[PDB]
C-alpha cells in the first residue's frame, strides 16, 4: 500500500519525475516492478525522464456543447413548473 | 481612475495600458438589492409568525 | 423542550470576535510598526 | 448504541428506515443531531456539517436555559476539525464559561498554528477532552493545522515555493513539504505543482475558473428546491 | 458630525479642536473619495480649525492623492495619539491595518500587473513586510487579489454583477426558508 | 408584392351556401366565385364577394362561364350597396389551380389593377395556411418566350379587421384565450413542426419526384439557389455551432438568471404570504 | 467540403487558384466588389475566412442525395421534436 499509492500518487498533478524522485518515494532502486508499472499503467518512460502523458490529464474540453442538455433541463424544469401552481 | 475621468487598466510588467469599462447592470443590482430588501420585510414578517406561534 | 439525554448536561467581547480574528495579529507593538521606516 | 461501544452503525448502513411525517418537529432536529454526531464519529467532514448545520438551524427556540449550550459544544468540534472556524463566540452562554474554559483556548488553538500549544492545550484540559470523549479531533487536529496552512497560503500566493511555507511552518526539509503538497493535491484544494528539480514549487492560483454557466447549474436545484417547498406549502395549505 | 455649525464651544466642549480631531479619525475611514473632496475640498467651516492643523490637512489630501510614506508618517502620529486619546483603548488594533487597506484598496485599484519595488518606493522595505501584511489582508477575508513571488502577479479584480449578489438571497432564504418553515411545521403537531 | 390582406370570413360563409348550391344544383362539384374588395395598400381588406353559376368541361378545361347578366347588373346591384366595395379579383376551391384560371383571371382583369385568384379552403385539413392570393406577374424566363402570365405566389393571410365579434366570440361558446406559455406553445411546436416537417415531406416529394419523374423546372433558377439557403448550416456530424455555445451561455445568461433571482423572489411570493393565510386559517379557526 | 475549418488557410488559394500572399487580399476584396462572398478573411494568421457563398448551377447527383441533408433535417428535427414533446408529453393537460 505504499507502492501501490505511488501507483496512484507518482504523478497526480505534477510536472515530471526522473530516476532519483523514483529512488526517493520509490525503494529498491530498478527492480522489473517499477519497469512494470512504466510499462504497465499506460507510462511513457521518457529519456531517463518520466512523464504522465504528453498531456497528462487527456485534454479537458467535456464536449464543448453545455447547451442542449441544459436544454432538455428547461423541458422537464417548465414541465415541473407546469401542473402546479 | 479614482476619479472616473479614465476608464481602465494600466500596467507595469510589459506597459500596455487599455481602456474599458461596463458598470450598469440593473438586472443583477436593483433586482438583487429589492430582494435584500424583501428579505429584510420577511424578517419584518417573522414576528407575525412568531407571535401566531406563541 | 428537555427531552434528550440533556438533563444531566458588546462590551469587550464581540469586540472579541474581530480580535480572535486580530489575537494571532499585531497586539498593538507601535514600535516595530513605526521603526520599519528607518532600517533604509 | 452511543453511550457504549459502537458495533451496530452497521444495521443503520443496511437498514435505513429512518423518514416518518418528522412528526414532533425537535425529535426529527435531535435525531438528525444524533446521527450527525454518528457520522461525526463514523468519518466524515461535509454531511455531518451540514446535518449538524441544520439541526442548528433547527433549534426549535431558546426557550429551555443552557440546553443547547453542552450540546454544541460537542456539535461544532467537526467544525472545529475543518479548520476554516473563527472564534465561536456568538453560541456562549455565561454559564458555559466556566465549562469552555477549555474549549474557548481550544478554539484559539484552531486559529493559532503553535505546535507546543496545539499540545499544551491537550496538556492542560485533557481531562474535560476526555468529558468530550471524542479523541477523534486531536488525531485529526494537527492535519487540520497543517491544512488550515495550506488552505491560507495556497489561497494567498500563485507561484510560492515549498522552502518558504515549509520553514514558514517549521519542516525543515523539502520531501515531507513535497509530501505535504503531494497529499494536498490528492486532498484537492489547488492546482499547486512542483518544478521538479529539488522541489521550489511552480504553481498557480484560479481565477477565470468559470462564472456562467455554472451558476445557472445549481439554479436547477435552487429553483427546483423552490418549488419542491411551493408544493410543500400547498400540501400544508390543505390542512385548514 | 457632519453639521458642524451650532457647536463653536458650549460648556460641554473643553476643546472642540478634539472634535476636529474626531471628525478627522473618522472621516479618514468612513467618507468616500466623492464625499472626501466634498467635505474638505468643497468646504472650509472644518478646514479653518484644521489649517491652523495643517498635517492633518496635508495627511488628507496625501489620502487623496495616495503618497505612502507619509501616510507610514501621520498616520504613525495618529496612533500615537490613539494611544494617547481616551475611548479608543479597546478599539485601536483595527484602526492600523483599517487605515492601510483603505488605501491599500485604491492601491491595487491603480492597475494590475504590480510589483513590491514600485511599491517599495511608497513603502521602504516593504517586502516581507507585505508578505504578513497583504496575506493576512487576503486572509481576514479582505483584499480581493492575486499575488506571485517571482513571476510577481498582482490583481484587481470583483466587478460586482459576478455570483455573490446572485447568492445572497438564497444566503438569506436557506436559514430564513427552514426556519418560517419549522415556523409553519409547528402548526400541524 | 403583396403580402397579406384582412380576410372576413362573412362571404365565406357565403362560400359556404354556394357549396350547399352546388351540393343539390347539379354536375358542378368545385366551387368557384369572384372577390370583391378593395387594395389599399399592400396590406389589404375584403368586405364581400359573390359565386358564379360556373361549369367547366373536363375535356379541353378552358371552358368558363362568367354570366354578363350575373356580372354587369348584379354589379349594379353592389355597386348600388355600396360604391367602395368593387371588383378585386375571384376564387376557386382545391388547392391547386385549374387550367382555365388565368383566362378567368384576364377577364376581370379588363376591370382592376390587379384582379386576384385567392384559391379558397372549403374543407379545411390542410398543413400549411388557408386562403392565399397570387398577382399579376411578368416573369417570363432568362429565355425570352413571349410573355408569361402564370400567376405567381405573392402570398396572402387571414387577417381579422374590426369587432364583429358580438357574433363571433359570442358564438364560440368553446373556446379560451391561453396565457402563452401555457400549452398554447406546445399546440404551436405540435404545428410548426410537425407540419413544418410535413410540408419538408412535400419538399422530399418535390426533391425525389423532380429527381425520378420530373423535368424541366427541376433546377428551374430558384431550386439550387435556394439550397444555398438550406445551405445556411446543413451539415454533417453535429454541425459545430463553436461560436453559438459559449454565444448560448450568453443567451441561456439572461434567462436562468431571471429563474434564479426572479423565481426566487416568486418562492417569496408564494411561499410567505401562502404561510401567513395558511397558518392563520389553521389556528385561527381555532 | 461542406464540412467546418471555414477560417481556411490561404494555401489552397496560393496554390491552386495560382495567386500570391501578396493577392489572396485583391482576390477577395475584387469578390467583395463582385458580391457573392464576403469572408471576414483572418489577417493575423493570414486565413482565407468562409463565410456565406453563392453555391453551384446544378449538382443532380447531389439533388439526389441530398437527402443526406433534407431527411437528415425532415426525420432528425422531427425525431428531437417527438422527444422535447415526448418529455414534456404528460402536460399536454
Amino acid at each position: 500500500t505504499i507502492r501501490d499509492e505511488i501507483a496512484g500518487c507518482i504523478e497526480k498533478a505534477y510536472e515530471k519525475i526522473l530516476f532519483t524522485e523514483a529512488t526517493r518515494i520509490l525503494f529498491f532502486n530498478t527492480p522489473k516492478k517499477m519497469t512494470d508499472y512504466a510499462k504497465k499503467r499506460g507510462w511513457v518512460l521518457g529519456p531517463n525522464n518520466y512523464y504522465s502523458f504528453a498531456s497528462q490529464q487527456q485534454k479537458p474540453e467535456d464536449t464543448t456543447i453545455p447547451s442542449t442538455e441544459l436544454a432538455k433541463q428547461v423541458i422537464e424544469y417548465a414541465r415541473q413548473l407546469e401542473m402546479i401552481v | 481612475i479614482l476619479d472616473k475621468k479614465f476608464h481602465g487598466i494600466l500596467d507595469q510588467g510589459e506597459g500596455v495600458l487599455i481602456i474599458f469599462d461596463e458598470p450598469p447592470v440593473d438586472k443583477t443590482y436593483e433586482a438583487a438589492l429589492e430582494t435584500i430588501q424583501n428579505m429584510s420585510k420577511v424578517v419584518d414578517s417573522l414576528y407575525n409568525k412568531a407571535k401566531k406561534l406563541t | 423542550m428537555s427531552e434528550k439525554k440533556q438533563p444531566v448536561d458588546e462590551d469587550n467581547w464581540d469586540d472579541d470576535n474581530v480580535e480572535d480574528d486580530f489575537s494571532n495579529q499585531l497586539r498593538a507593538e507601535l514600535e516595530k510598526h513605526g521603526y520599519k521606516m528607518e532600517t533604509s | 448504541y452511543l453511550h457504549y461501544s459502537l458495533y451496530d452503525q452497521a444495521e443503520k448502513l443496511v437498514s435505513k428506515s429512518v423518514f416518518p411525517e418528522q412528526a414532533n418537529n425537535n425529535e426529527w432536529a435531535r435525531y438528525l443531531y444524533y446521527t450527525g454526531r454518528i457520522k461525526a464519529i463514523q468519518l466524515e467532514y461535509s454531511e455531518a456539517r451540514r446535518t449538524m448545520t441544520n439541526a442548528l438551524r433547527k433549534a426549535p427556540q431558546h426557550t429551555a436555559v443552557g440546553f443547547k449550550q453542552t450540546v454544541h459544544k460537542l456539535l461544532i468540534v467537526v467544525e472545529l476539525l475543518l479548520g476554516e472556524i473563527p472564534d465561536r463566540l456568538q453560541f456562549r452562554q455565561p454559564s458555559l464559561k466556566r465549562s469552555l474554559m477549555p474549549y474557548f483556548l481550544l478554539t484559539q488553538a484552531v486559529r493559532t498554528g503553535n505546535l507546543a500549544k496545539f499540545n499544551q492545550v491537550l496538556d492542560q484540559f485533557g481531562e474535560k477532552f476526555q468529558a468530550d470523549g471524542t479523541y477523534t479531533l486531536i488525531i485529526r487536529l494537527r492535519h487540520n493545522v497543517i491544512k488550515t496552512g495550506v488552505r491560507m497560503i495556497s489561497l494567498s500566493y500563485s507561484r510560492i515555493s515549498l522552502a518558504d511555507i515549509a520553514q514558514k511552518l517549521q519542516l525543515d526539509s523539502p520531501e515531507d513539504a513535497e509530501f505535504i503538497v503531494a497529499k494536498a493535491i490528492r486532498d484537492g484544494v489547488i492546482e499547486a505543482s512542483i518544478n521538479h528539480e529539488k522541489g521550489y514549487v511552480q504553481s498557480k492560483e484560479m481565477i477565470d475558473i468559470y462564472s456562467t454557466r455554472e451558476p445557472q447549474l445549481a439554479f436547477h436545484q435552487r429553483i427546483s428546491f423552490c418549488l419542491d417547498i411551493h408544493n410543500m406549502s400547498v400540501k400544508a395549505m390543505r390542512f385548514p | 458630525f457632519l453639521d458642524t455649525v451650532s457647536t463653536f464651544t458650549s460648556y460641554e466642549l473643553m476643546d472642540y479642536k478634539t472634535f476636529v480631531t474626531y471628525t478627522v479619525y473618522v472621516s479618514m475611514i468612513a467618507l468616500e473619495r466623492p464625499d472626501l473632496r466634498e467635505k474638505v475640498i468643497k468646504g472650509a467651516e472644518i478646514l479653518e480649525v484644521l489649517h491652523s492643523l495643517p498635517a492633518v490637512r496635508q495627511y488628507l489630501f496625501s489620502l487623496y492623492e495616495c503618497r505612502y510614506s507619509v501616510f507610514f508618517q501621520s498616520l504613525a502620529v495618529v496612533e500615537q495619539e490613539m494611544k494617547k486619546d481616551w475611548l479608543f483603548a479597546p478599539h485601536y488594533r483595527y484602526y492600523v491595518r483599517e487605515m492601510r487597506i483603505h488605501a491599500y484598496s485604491q492601491l491595487l485599484e491603480s492597475y494590475r500587473s504590480l510589483t513590491l519595488g514600485y511599491m517599495a518606493e511608497a513603502f521602504g522595505v516593504g517586502v516581507e513586510f507585505i508578505d504578513q501584511e497583504l496575506s493576512r489582508f487576503i486572509a481576514a477575508g479582505r483584499l480581493h487579489c492575486k499575488i506571485d513571488k517571482v513571476n510577481e502577479i498582482v490583481e484587481t479584480n470583483r466587478p460586482d454583477s459576478k455570483n455573490w449578489q446572485y447568492q445572497e438571497t438564497i444566503k438569506k432564504g436557506d436559514l430564513l426558508l427552514n426556519r418560517v418553515q419549522k415556523l409553519s411545521r409547528v402548526i400541524n403537531m | 408584392a403583396v403580402q397579406k390582406v384582412v380576410v372576413h370570413p362573412l362571404v365565406l360563409l357565403s362560400v359556404v351556401d354556394h357549396f350547399n348550391r352546388i351540393g343539390k344544383v347539379g354536375n358542378q362539384k368545385r366551387v368557384v366565385g369572384v372577390l370583391l374588395g378593395s387594395w389599399q395598400k399592400k396590406v389589404l381588406d375584403v368586405s364581400n364577394s359573390f359565386a358564379v353559376p360556373f361549369d367547366e368541361d373536363d375535356k379541353d378545361d378552358s371552358v368558363w362561364f362568367l354570366d354578363h347578366d350575373y356580372l354587369e347588373n348584379m354589379y349594379g346591384m353592389f355597386k348600388k350597396v355600396n360604391a367602395r366595395e368593387r371588383i378585386v379579383g375571384w376564387y376557386h376551391t382545391g388547392p391547386k389551380l385549374h387550367k382555365n384560371d388565368i383566362a378567368i383571371n384576364e377577364l376581370m382583369k379588363r376591370y382592376c389593377p390587379n384582379s386576384v385568384l385567392v384559391i379558397i379552403d372549403v374543407k379545411p385539413k390542410d398543413l400549411g395556411l388557408p386562403t392565399e392570393a397570387y398577382i399579376s406577374v411578368e416573369e417570363v424566363h432568362d429565355d425570352g418566350t413571349p410573355t408569361s402570365k402564370t400567376f405567381e405566389h405573392v402570398t396572402s393571410e387571414i387577417g381579422a379587421e374590426e369587432a364583429e365579434e358580438v357574433g363571433v366570440e359570442h358564438l364560440l361558446r368553446d373556446i379560451k384565450d391561453t396565457t402563452v406559455g401555457t400549452l398554447s406553445q406546445r399546440i404551436t411546436n405540435q404545428v410548426h413542426g410537425l407540419k413544418g416537417l410535413n410540408s419538408k415531406l412535400l419538399d422530399i416529394r418535390s426533391y425525389l419526384e423532380k429527381v425520378a419523374t420530373g423535368k424541366l423546372p427541376i433546377n428551374h433558377q430558384i431550386i439550387y439557389q435556394l439550397q444555398d439557403v438550406f445551405n445556411l448550416l446543413p451539415d454533417v456530424s453535429l454541425q459545430e455551432f463553436v461560436k453559438a455555445f459559449y454565444l448560448k451561455t450568453n443567451d441561456q445568461m439572461v434567462v436562468v438568471y431571471l429563474a434564479s433571482l426572479i423565481r426566487s423572489v416568486v418562492a417569496l411570493h408564494n411561499l410567505i404570504n401562502n404561510k401567513i393565510a395558511n397558518r392563520d386559517a389553521e389556528k385561527k379557526e381555532g | 467540403r461542406p464540412a467546418n475549418h471555414r477560417q481556411l488557410t490561404f494555401e489552397e488559394i496560393a496554390k491552386s487558384a495560382k495567386i500570391t500572399v501578396n493577392e489572396v487580399e485583391l482576390l477577395v476584396m475584387k469578390a467583395l466588389s463582385v458580391g457573392l462572398v464576403k469572408g471576414s478573411i483572418d489577417e493575423v494568421d493570414k486565413r482565407v475566412h468562409m463565410t456565406w457563398v453563392q453555391p453551384r448551377v446544378l449538382d443532380l447527383q447531389q439533388i439526389k442525395g441530398m437527402k443526406d441533408r433534407l431527411e437528415f433535417w425532415c426525420t432528425d428535427v422531427k425525431s428531437m421534436e417527438m422527444l422535447v414533446e415526448h418529455q414534456a408529453h404528460d402536460i399536454l393537460t
